[PDB]
């Protein structure tokens, strides 16, 4: 889950779609996959079919959220032709909201993600930019 | 139960602590951990109800499963030392093992779902006894070992802990569920600084000792076990509505009571070394713990629930317990602020 | 937490057990007992980071003496060789691997 | 690394002592009592310098001479002795207290030819000093040189300054 | 009680054997003076090889030749 | 009778003891030679 | 390292899955835990044989002797379990769940 | 010629067995006013035979309700164990010399039982289950004393090897300095072979016929064999620790007839045991070995273990 | 190798005799032959119920026994030591802390058997 | 091939832990579990000690038979799932015996393996030793040597077993 994200950040942003776009998808189906198996293990389902669905279905949720964020970043940072800025990720977290939103079918959650997802989104933009450490190693 | 055969299984739960404490070598760490569990497993089951029994097998297992992911980490460590000391492991796996298998031991989400139900099904005093002793060996140990913790695992331990502690505390009317996912919260606390400063997570361990000693002795003494009962003790005894109440004040971490020291000492020490982010995430879930013992103190201190008939006669009687060392640690709890450059003894 | 007990009250409790080459019955030596000295003596009282960094070779010798991953794989490498020597046919083995040389002792 | 030595074939070639273990557990006493010398050189120089391709001449001394004693000892009392290593031989564990008539046969046609006195109970494992020319080896381990260690800390204990330094605490 | 030795020998004699039995075994080697002899016969067997010490030349207490009078002799082990 | 035969046994422990011990020196040599005879056959036909 | 430090590992990796994943009886994950011991001393004395640590023979003994004390444990928490309910089954240990 | 070896020793013994049925028959005839089998040959010396003809003929008689595996797993396992029982027993040489064969009886005797439980198990009948769960309790009971006797007995020799054992009494009976553990051997080894008055397993009272109430013929006859042979090596285990004879290294054959005869005399003591005494109760034999044997034997290995420290007479190891 | 090829004859000969006895003798096989043996009668109910065993402490303190005498029997090596006083107490202790357990199982009824 | 014989040997060990760990009746898996101790003392008897061996398996044939008789009394049911009688049980049976003979055929084939360690190709007998052990045997010695050396481990493990005992019969008291 460490080299996925170092394949994702290697490309220059707002150059190709396609390999972003793959890219952002394969870390949304490493995201669906784990809260699946999660989802799984601790709420029993009913039957084989009914996990199965259920296991799917999340990964499916998760891989559209990736795709649709990666390539509204790349198509934004390439129309606007700015691509060292996070206006373009608060775009594709806005896009990636709605498209939870319409996966859960509902407008709240789709407006409350667009929000959020949008802000964290611009965050982590901020966050490449300036080399911002959460896992930081110590120092003193 | 015999009182000769309870001081008996007390004083050898307390000798394995300190065979786990003062040993030089990882067969006598792992001897004292099994011991500690083998003598605490029957204090657990002190009234013998179906609930005990439950308690008692959740525990047991989860401890043993524990134990020999302890000893696997152990071995391959032999394997690639050839030595027995107990310092840093010269190999990441088992350093990985070793990590999960003390957070097994301390309750660390995502091994945390024993703890509740465990704290729920035993009485007041085991439970008590569980919470703050058990929770020294697996601290020592991972004192110890520091050199050799990963700290993405850890980190992610410490942060996944308090957030699940700050999420859970909130659904809860139980008391000693309550307790149990503040404990979470808390050992999420100490180990996110562990691998920068440990006298910081000893400082935090002797606060929330300290603070949870302090509570469960003041639900003892009341013989309260839900938040219901314990909203009768202003018809009982005021002056113990004004301990709970300054006592989950300074648990939330609410300057300037004592409790908040920790916290204030964790997100100085872990800006020294540049990360911001996460101090922050920690103090947001800092408020949900305040959030759920606010609703707490509104419930026992700063409203009259209504009481009943038979009050009165409870009235009549004055109380004859063993409150030991209630004021004194009362006051340890809550007005320890002005006295934080104390905290240099423990370097 | 290490209340070190056993320093402070001079009696030893685990002290004999925790190295390979320490006090033995009738002096029995153990196969890398002499790299563990040389590793043991290499970093004393310098503490683990310098430990880690200066004595890198003698460690790395005594874990090849442990788990002899490095002599395994050249004898690997050899064997692999010679069998496929034999089997394509550019090697005959010697008499004294055979079965017979009318040993030295 | 660095490329093992090993010393060549005919540094190793040695006249044999071809017997069986029980023509050398009949005469274990008398051998060693007789030939200490080179034994127990061989014997110090192996457990001093821990090599086996510096301890080769005396490897082969001790050869020519445990061969010497066995060549000495056919000359004079062949049969008593082919008696003796038979009555050993034909023991399963070689058991030493099955033949003391033949032990008293030996030894007395030993001591009456060459006047060579077994030892007693006890003496064959006593230590001794040896005398030698060889040099002390001063490395054995081949060790590296040690790390510098660090500095000790020094001088007189002063208060600290303006207090604890933490935050607005002035003491 | 003498009476309760009576009555504990009347009632059950295996644990009353028992109890002398292990008492005897704990007490008698404080007072018995052959155990030291014991200690010296352990002490006195040669499992390993008796390696040499290099002659510096101010060591006259340890032999040169296993037949040499210096040294720990064994007669006390044949005598006993 | 068992102290008598078991102090006995003892005493032909040692002696037997006493003669492993002065065969010692003419058995390592000869391992040592074997041993280094067969290191140098197999780096022989290592080259080959 | 040599395959049959693979295969002993191996082992405790399957008994590890075998206890981490129950089959509605306490009894058999209590087997399962005495197979993973079973393999820590297996090899334990592997290792220990085969570097000729002389002084550390008396580990896996005792290493054995605490894996039948907590057996024993377990085995007694079994027998309060099956007093109470009609069998040892897993799925009735669920009252702290409210 | 190793394989010759193991056909001469794993042949006679159970032509022994067979005989060893046959004299028990006419000891326990004899003894009871009456005469044993002497109508088949001259002096029934071929009713074995005719035993042995007719158990391997019958039908075989696998039940429906019985797991067939175990069922038949469990005869096999228990005339293998007591076929390799009689492995390291020296007389006077042992056909496996080995350094710990005292051990290795141990281990084998905890093995021997599953056999018991096994067939016990498998055949899904409630007196099976019965006899099984005796067994059970059976092993619980004798197994700690027996292991701390054969330890406080081998420390006046030495060493766990039996062909010690011929050495460490050349001089004088290991029977007079451990008569008491002699005794408490003896009844050790009557509770492990499941013979009177610890039968408790085949009772044909209690039960009626115990594990095997299910097993027809054939199959009930290695149990049988098994048995024999587990009480035919118990005796000579017995007379190896405690009764050691004269052994001549260039004549074997004395060592060989004086152990024989000694064994002969005590499985004849051994059917005098059968035929004297009522059964004990399951649990009374349970407070037996515990309440009685127990705390003696515990006297007794502190015993055992000053005693060579007291006179100096520690027995050597090699 | 001798004790493979030994354990492999005593094997094939026990199931040898196993294999002549089930295909030599004519079989007369029945739905009544291969019923359970309930001395005569029909069984009332299965007989894989919940046989109930009295004996479960002195089972788990039969456990704990063992390995007592398990730690034991390294004491014929141990008693060819140097330092025999200090062996001599710790053989002499580990086996009055085993008695002082028997003993207080003991004083304690845990021997009866229950009901 | 017989150079192989604690690969042969280890490879039993692994299918009976798979065989017990399948979790199909406590019965089998007392028989699995049986099996997977004695092949485990014929292994560490083939490396040397034979005293471990021995001890491990007459421990383990003790606990496994109380514990038959534990569930002979307490873990049984009607129609016991001996084997082959659940699809689940069969389903990881199957799927242990081809996950463990795949990487056998894996190690025998390319003669290195790398789960998270690396794993060589060749027997165990390499990592033997050329040298002689004289007068004494190791394990034996060194278990000897707790008595005179482990005094501390003496007193914490007797101490241990007596509040184990104490434990267990304040355990099943009922009130
Ligand atoms: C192989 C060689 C020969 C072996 C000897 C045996 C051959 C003859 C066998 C006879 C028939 C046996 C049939 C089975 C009997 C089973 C019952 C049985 O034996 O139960 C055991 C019986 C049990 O007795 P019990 O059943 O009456 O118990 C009564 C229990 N209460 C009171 C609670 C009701 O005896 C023992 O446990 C004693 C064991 C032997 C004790 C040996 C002591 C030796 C002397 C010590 C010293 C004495 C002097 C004083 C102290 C001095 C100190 C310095
Ligand atoms: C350790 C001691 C035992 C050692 C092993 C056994 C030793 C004796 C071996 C021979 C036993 C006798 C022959 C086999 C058993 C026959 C049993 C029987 O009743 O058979 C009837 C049967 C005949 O029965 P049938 O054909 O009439 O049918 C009866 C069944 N009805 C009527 C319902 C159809 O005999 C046979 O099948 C022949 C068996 C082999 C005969 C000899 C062949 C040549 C051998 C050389
Ligand atoms: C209503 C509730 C109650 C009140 C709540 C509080 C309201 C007031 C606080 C928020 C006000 C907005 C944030 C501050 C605006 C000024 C600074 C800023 O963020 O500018 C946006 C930036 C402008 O472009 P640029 O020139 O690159 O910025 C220079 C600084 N780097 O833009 C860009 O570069 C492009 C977009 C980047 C992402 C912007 C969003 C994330 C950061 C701000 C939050
Ligand atoms: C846009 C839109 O359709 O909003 C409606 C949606 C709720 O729609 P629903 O009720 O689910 O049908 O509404 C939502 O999803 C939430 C409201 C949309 C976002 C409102 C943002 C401004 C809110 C007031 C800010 C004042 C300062
Ligand atoms: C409200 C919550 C606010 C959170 C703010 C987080 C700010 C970003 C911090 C993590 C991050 O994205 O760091 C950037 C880093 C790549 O940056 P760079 O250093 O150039 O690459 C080498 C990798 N060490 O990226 C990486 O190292 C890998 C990607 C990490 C992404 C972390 C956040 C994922 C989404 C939320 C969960
Ligand atoms: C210091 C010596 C070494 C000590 C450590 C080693 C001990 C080795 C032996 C271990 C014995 C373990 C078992 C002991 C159990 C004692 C308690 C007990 O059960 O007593 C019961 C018995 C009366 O029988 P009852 O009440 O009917 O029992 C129920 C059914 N039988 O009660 C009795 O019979 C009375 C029991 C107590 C009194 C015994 C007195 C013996 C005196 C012997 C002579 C003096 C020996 C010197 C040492 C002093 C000993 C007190
Ligand atoms: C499905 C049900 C089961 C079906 C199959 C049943 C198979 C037969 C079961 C009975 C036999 C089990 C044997 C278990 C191991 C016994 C070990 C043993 O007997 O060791 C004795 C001996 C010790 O040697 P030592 O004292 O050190 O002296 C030699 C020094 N010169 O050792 C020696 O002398 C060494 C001889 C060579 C040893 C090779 C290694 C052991 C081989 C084990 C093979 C597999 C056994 C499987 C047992 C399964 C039991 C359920
Ligand atoms: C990677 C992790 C998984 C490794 C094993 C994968 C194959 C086996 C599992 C298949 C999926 C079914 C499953 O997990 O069943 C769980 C089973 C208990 O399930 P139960 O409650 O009986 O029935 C509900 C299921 N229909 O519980 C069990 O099956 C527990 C026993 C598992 C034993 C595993 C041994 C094989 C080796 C695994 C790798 C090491």
């Amino acid at each position: 889950a460490k080299t996925l994200l170092h394949q994702y950040w290697d490309i220059p942003e707002g150059t190709e779609c396609h390999r972003k776009t793959y890219a952002a998808t394969s870390i949304g189906g490493a995201s669906g996959l784990v809260v699946s198996a999660y989802s799984v293990a601790l709420k029993t389902p009913t039957s084989f079919l009914e996990g199965v669905a259920r296991t799917g279905r999340y990964t499916f949720t998760a891989a559209a959220i990736g795709a649709i964020f990666g390539l509204t970043s790349c198509i934004s940072a390439q129309v606007r032709e700015k691509p060292d800025d996070p206006l373009n990720y608060l775009i594709g977290g806005c896009a990636g909201g709605l498209t939870l939103g319409a996966r859960t079918r509902s407008y709240g959650i789709g407006a409350a993600a667009c929000a959020y997802m949008g802000l964290t989104a611009a965050l982590v933009k901020m966050g490449q930019l300036e080399g911002w450490k959460v896992f930081a190693e110590p120092k003193v | 139960m015999n009182p000769i055969i309870l001081i008996i299984i007390l004083m050898t739960v307390m000798l394995g602590t300190i065979i786990v404490m003062i040993s030089t070598h990882w067969l006598l760490i792992w001897i004292g951990f099994e011991m500690n569990m083998l003598a605490i497993i029957p204090i657990m089951m002190k009234k013998h109800n179906p609930r005990a029994t439950e308690a008692s097998t959740k525990y047991f297992l989860t401890q043993s499963t524990a134990s020999m992911l302890l000893m696997m980490a152990i071995i391959i460590n032999l394997m690639f030392s050839g030595q027995w000391t107990v310092m840093k492991l010269f190999n990441p796996m088992a350093s990985m093992l070793m990590t999960m298998a003390l957070a097994m031991k301390l309750g660390m989400a995502p091994f945390h779902f024993w703890v509740p139900e465990v704290t729920q099904g035993i009485p007041l005093s085991s439970g008590l006894i569980l919470l703050t002793w058990q929770k020294l060996a697996p601290m020592s140990v991972l004192y110890q070992i520091l050199p050799s913790i990963n700290l993405d695992l850890i980190l992610t331990l410490s942060i996944l802990s308090i957030t699940i502690g700050g999420w859970g505390g909130l659904n809860q009317t139980q008391l000693r569920k309550i307790m149990a996912y503040s404990s979470i919260a808390h050992m999420g606390w100490m180990t996110a600084v562990l691998l920068y400063n440990p006298t910081m997570t000893l400082l935090n361990l002797i606060i929330y000792i300290i603070m949870t000693s302090t509570m469960f002795t003041l639900f003892m003494a009341n013989s309260t076990t839900t938040t219901l009962s314990l909203s009768h003790t202003w018809n009982k005894a005021p002056i113990m509505t004004i301990l709970v109440l300054i006592t989950l004040l300074s648990m939330g971490g609410l300057p300037p009571l004592s409790g908040f020291m920790p916290k204030w000492m964790i997100i100085q020490e872990m800006t020294k070394n540049d990360s911001i982010i996460l101090p922050t995430l920690m103090a947001i879930t800092a408020l949900l713990n305040l959030y759920f013992y606010m609703r707490l103190t509104y419930s026992t201190a700063l409203t009259m629930f209504p009481s009943t008939n038979n009050m009165k006669m409870k009235w009549q009687f004055p109380t004859t317990k063993r409150m030991t060392l209630l004021p004194t640690m009362t006051v340890l709890s809550t007005m320890l602020l002005p006295l934080t450059p104390i905290l240099s003894i423990l370097e | 937490p290490f209340f070190d007990v056993q320093k402070k009250l001079g009696v030893d409790l685990d002290h004999w057990m925790t190295i390979q080459s320490a006090e033995q019955p009738h002096r029995i030596p153990a196969r890398c007992h002499a790299f563990e000295k040389e590793w043991i003596e290499c970093a004393h009282g310098i503490g683990s980071i310098r430990a880690e960094k200066e004595c890198k070779i003698e460690f790395e010798d005594f874990r090849e003496c442990l788990l002899r991953q490095k002599t395994m794989k050249r004898l690997n490498a050899i064997k692999r060789q010679r069998d496929k020597l034999i089997k394509e046919g550019k090697y005959t083995p010697p008499p004294h691997h055979s079965g017979q040389e009318d040993l030295r002792p | 690394p660095g490329i093992v030595e090993l010393p060549s074939l005919e540094d190793l070639k040695v006249q044999e002592v071809k017997v069986s273990s029980s023509v050398l557990k009949a005469a274990a006493h008398h051998y060693g009592a007789q030939c200490d010398k080179p034994n127990k050189e061989f014997m110090l120089c192996r457990w001093e310098e821990k090599d086996p391709r510096r301890c080769l001449e005396e490897g082969k001394l001790v050869n020519q001479c445990a061969l010497e004693f066995f060549r000495q000892i056919k000359r004079h009392c062949a049969e008593p002795f082919t008696e003796y290593w038979t009555c050993i031989d034909y023991s399963g564990l070689q058991l030493f207290r099955r033949c003391r008539k033949e032990q008293a046969q030996f030894d007395k046609c030993v001591l009456d030819k060459l006047g060579w006195v077994r030892p007693d109970l006890g003496e064959l494992s006593k230590v001794t000093k040896v005398k030698t020319d060889r040099p002390l080896p001063e490395n054995p381990y081949h060790s590296r040189a040690r790390p510098e260690p660090n500095p000790e800390v020094e001088g007189d204990l002063k208060p600290a300054r303006h207090g604890s330094r933490l935050f607005f605490w002035t003491m | 009680v003498a009476a309760f030795l009576k009555n504990v020998w009347a009632k059950e004699p295996v644990l009353v054997a028992s109890f002398a039995i292990a008492g005897l075994a704990v007490i008698l080697p404080t007072l018995s003076p052959y155990t030291k002899y014991s200690l010296m016969i352990n002490r006195a067997t040669p499992y390993n090889y008796p390696v040499p010490l290099r002659d510096d030349g101010n060591m006259p207490d340890v032999p040169s030749h296993p037949q040499d009078p210096q040294g720990p002799s064994l007669e006390w082990l044949k005598r006993l | 009778s068992m102290m008598r035969w078991n102090r006995e046994r003892r005493r032909l422990q040692i002696e037997d003891f006493e003669a492993r011990i002065a065969l010692m020196p003419l058995l390592q040599a000869e391992k040592d030679r074997r041993v280094l005879q067969m290191l140098r056959e197999n780096l022989e036909e290592e080259a080959t | 390292m040599s395959l049959v430090y693979m295969n002993i590992m191996m082992a405790f990796t399957v008994s590890l899955t075998g206890l981490l994943m129950y089959r509605s009886h306490l009894m058999s994950s209590l087997l399962c835990l005495e197979g993973m011991m079973l393999s820590l001393f297996i090899l334990a004395t592997l290792m220990i044989l085969n570097s000729h640590f002389t002084l550390a023979s008396m580990m896996p003994i005792i290493l054995l002797v605490f894996a039948a004390c907590e057996a024993a444990l377990g085995l007694s928490l079994l027998v309060m379990v099956s007093n109470t309910y009609g069998t040892d089954y897993v799925q009735n240990l669920n009252l702290l769940q409210c | 010629m190793f394989m010759i070896n193991v056909l001469t020793l794993i042949i006679p013994i159970l032509l022994a067995v067979a005989f060893l049925t046959l004299v028990e028959r006419k000891v326990l005839g004899y003894m009871q006013f009456r005469k044993g089998p002497n109508v088949v040959g001259p002096y029934g010396l071929l009713q074995p035979i005719a035993d042995a003809i007719k158990l391997f003929i019958k039908e075989p008689l696998r039940p429906a309700t019985s797991s067939i595996s175990m069922f038949i797993l469990a005869p096999i396992l228990a005339l293998t164990l007591a076929l390799t029982m009689w492995i390291p027993l020296p007389m006077p040489y042992p056909l496996i010399n080995m350094n710990l064969g005292v051990l290795f009886m141990l281990a084998m005797s905890s093995l021997a039982v599953y056999s018991i439980l096994w067939s016990g198990w498998a055949s899904n009948s409630k007196y099976a289950l019965i006899g099984a769960l005796r067994a059970v309790a059976q092993t619980i009971s004798y197994e700690v004393t027996l292991a701390i006797i054969l330890l406080s007995v081998l420390l006046m020799n030495g060493s766990f090897t039996l062909s010690t054992l011929i050495i460490t009494q050349e001089q004088v009976w290991l029977i007079f300095p451990a008569w008491p553990l002699a005794m408490m051997w003896f009844i050790s080894t009557l509770a492990e072979t499941n013979r009177a008055p610890f039968d408790l397993t085949e009772g044909e009272s209690e039960l009626v016929s115990g594990f095997n109430v299910e097993y027809a013929a054939g199959p009930f006859a290695l149990f049988f064999m098994a048995e024999y042979a587990n009480i035919i090596m118990m005796n000579i285990f017995t007379t190896t620790l405690f009764l050691g004879a004269f052994h001549n290294p260039y004549m074997p054959e004395l060592y060989t007839i004086n152990f024989t005869i000694k064994s002969l005399l005590l499985s004849i003591t051994f059917l005098w045991i059968r035929a004297s005494y009522p059964r004990f109760r399951y649990d009374q034999l349970m407070h037996l070995l515990w309440k009685n044997f127990l705390p003696l034997t515990l006297a007794l290995c502190m015993w055992h273990v000053s005693l060579p420290i007291l006179l100096s007479s520690i027995p050597p190891q090699t | 190798m001798n004790l493979m090829i030994t354990l492999l004859t005593n094997f094939t000969l026990a199931t040898l005799l196993v294999t002549i006895a089930f295909w030599l003798p004519q079989l007369n096989v029945y739905s009544e032959k291969t019923s359970p043996y309930e001395c005569g009668f029909d069984p009332m109910g299965s007989a894989r119920l919940p046989f109930s065993m009295k004996f479960f402490l002195v089972a788990i303190t039969f456990l704990l026994f063992d390995l007592e005498i398990a730690l034991l029997l390294p004491l014929p090596w141990a008693s060819q030591t140097t330092n025999l006083n200090t062996m001599l107490t710790m053989a002499l202790l580990l086996i009055f802390l085993l008695a002082v357990s028997l003993a207080y199982e003991w004083t304690q009824k845990g021997l009866e058997w229950t009901e | 091939m017989m150079t192989y014989i604690v690969f042969i040997l280890s490879i039993i060990f692994v299918m009976g832990f798979v065989g017990f760990s399948s979790k199909p009746s406590p019965i089998y898996g007392g028989l699995g579990l049986i099996v997977s101790g004695g092949v485990g003392c014929g292994i560490v008897l083939n490396f040397g000690g034979s005293f471990l061996g021995l001890m491990v398996f007459l421990i383990y044939l003790g606990g496994m038979m109380v514990v038959f008789g534990y569930t002979t009394a307490m873990a049984t049911e009607q129609y016991p799932e001996v084997w082959v009688s659940n699809k689940v049980v069969l389903g990881t049976f199957i799927t242990g015996l081809l996950m463990e003979f795949l990487m056998v055929y894996y190690v025998l084939k390319d003669k290195e393996v790398e789960i998270v360690f690396k794993f060589n190709g060749m027997g165990d007998w390499v990592i033997y030793d050329t040298g002689d052990s004289g007068f004494f045997s190791e394990e034996a010695m060194g278990i000897a040597a707790l008595y005179s050396y482990g005094t501390w481990l003496v007193i914490v493990t007797g101490w241990s077993l007596l509040i184990g005992v104490v434990v267990i019969m304040e355990i099943t008291r009922g009130n």
